């Protein structure tokens, strides 16, 4: 299948209770792999899935003096885009990014990402030709005209098309029993009175991985995405995800109306009815 | 892998 | 500053099944800005060492986590999420409902 490698950093100041945080976590498509913490006891990369603790010392060391040296230059950046907003030094801010590459179902490189956000807007993003920036107002134009200055474009390329690519082509051998096995939602459908006239039928979809999941009701072939109550996937804690959508239907109607689920574990989509 | 140090330092934002 | 408020869902790993061991899940979400605090309740009193996932957002940049604990569910017992955010007045309580 098609399969992605993102790191999320999170950069945040706290005035008067120490230096900024700085915290990062890797993932290959919905599974954790990697977590670096400038507040834990002692900073070290360290791994979140088993598939990962095979790499060797140097591995980790990289990763730690790469984490490192972003944890100082983060509070750099935090300074730098206080003034260019001209805030007080009284506030908690907050810089994001995320980055990473997408391959497809061939292995080769789809695109590249990477999006920075300041106090949770959009900052400064790289186009999709991995060559120039979209600036989302005059402050991040600042930190645009400084990254072409030092060509910094060119380094994210470099990344995104060379080492992203194959190290995460790495990962999906070595973890492939996992990482390129998708397991098919487990499914049923409730049915809850609410009175004497209506009851609600609740689709389920339980245990699937990746979390990429469609899940609508149809009464007699046609969507009902205003009538539907659709909770967001969540994780189970096994690895696996969980969601359910919910309609309320005339009581004596509920034959008029169809689960339908979608999942990379199903080979064809299933339709679904309440079973009294 | 995340991304390396270049060359030269860090370009801060 | 823009803020924005979590999501909350409590929930179970496993179907709950009374006297069997399971995880009880509180999954927050949706939230900016990152800093949020979580607790597990059993009967309205506070679960201790209860474990959370490591901090990471989604592609509109909100954060999320999960907290978790391992409990074994029972007919009597009464499980919540309590959440406070400086989005939120006073902590919001979402109860355990082992149908949502």
């Amino acid at each position: 299948g098609s399969h992605s490698m993102r790191y999320f950093y999170t950069a945040m100041s706290r005035p008067g209770r120490g230096e900024p945080r700085f915290i990062a976590v890797g993932y290959v498509d919905d599974t954790q792999f990697v977590r670096f913490d400038s507040d834990a006891a002692s900073p070290r990369t360290e791994p979140r899935a088993p598939w990962i603790e095979q790499e060797g010392p140097e591995y980790w060391d990289r990763n730690t003096q790469i984490f490192k040296t972003n944890t100082q230059t983060y509070r750099e950046s935090l300074r730098n885009l206080r003034g260019y907003y001209n805030q007080s030094e009284a506030g908690s801010h907050i810089i994001q990014r995320m980055y990473g590459c997408d391959l497809g179902p061939d292995g080769r490189l789809l695109r590249g990402h990477d999006q920075s956000a300041y106090d949770g807007k959009d900052y400064i993003a790289l186009n999709e030709d991995l060559s120039s920036w979209t600036a989302a107002d005059t402050a991040a134009q600042i930190t645009q005209r400084k990254w072409e200055a030092a060509r910094v474009a060119e380094q994210r390329r470099a990344y995104l098309e060379g080492l992203c690519v194959e190290w995460l082509r790495r990962y999906l051998e070595n973890g492939k029993e996992t990482l390129q096995r998708a397991d098919p939602p487990k499914t049923h459908v409730t049915h809850h009175p609410v009175s004497d006239h209506e009851a609600t039928l609740r689709c389920w979809a339980l245990g699937f991985y990746p979390a990429e999941i469609t899940l609508t009701w149809q009464r007699d072939g046609e969507d009902q995405t205003q009538d539907t109550e659709l909770v967001e996937t969540r994780p189970a804690g096994d690895r696996t995800f969980q969601k359910w959508a919910a309609v309320v239907v005339p009581s004596g109607e509920e034959q008029r109306y169809t689960c339908h689920v979608q999942h990379e574990g199903l080979p064809k989509p299933l339709t679904l009815r309440w079973e009294p | 892998l995340p991304e390396p140090l270049p060359q030269g330092a860090l370009t801060a934002y | 500053m823009i803020q924005r408020t979590p999501k909350i869902q409590v929930y179970s790993r496993h179907p709950a099944e009374n006297g069997k061991s399971n995880f009880l899940n509180c999954y927050v979400s949706g939230f900016h800005p990152s800093d949020i605090e979580v607790d597990l309740l059993k009967n309205g009193e506070r679960i201790e060492k209860v474990e959370h996932s490591d901090l990471s957002f989604s592609k509109d940049w909100s954060f999320y986590l999960l907290y978790y604990t391992e409990f074994t569910p029972t007919e009597k017992d009464e499980y919540a999420c309590r959440v406070n955010h400086v989005t939120l007045s006073q902590p919001k309580i979402v109860k355990w409902d082992r149908d949502m």
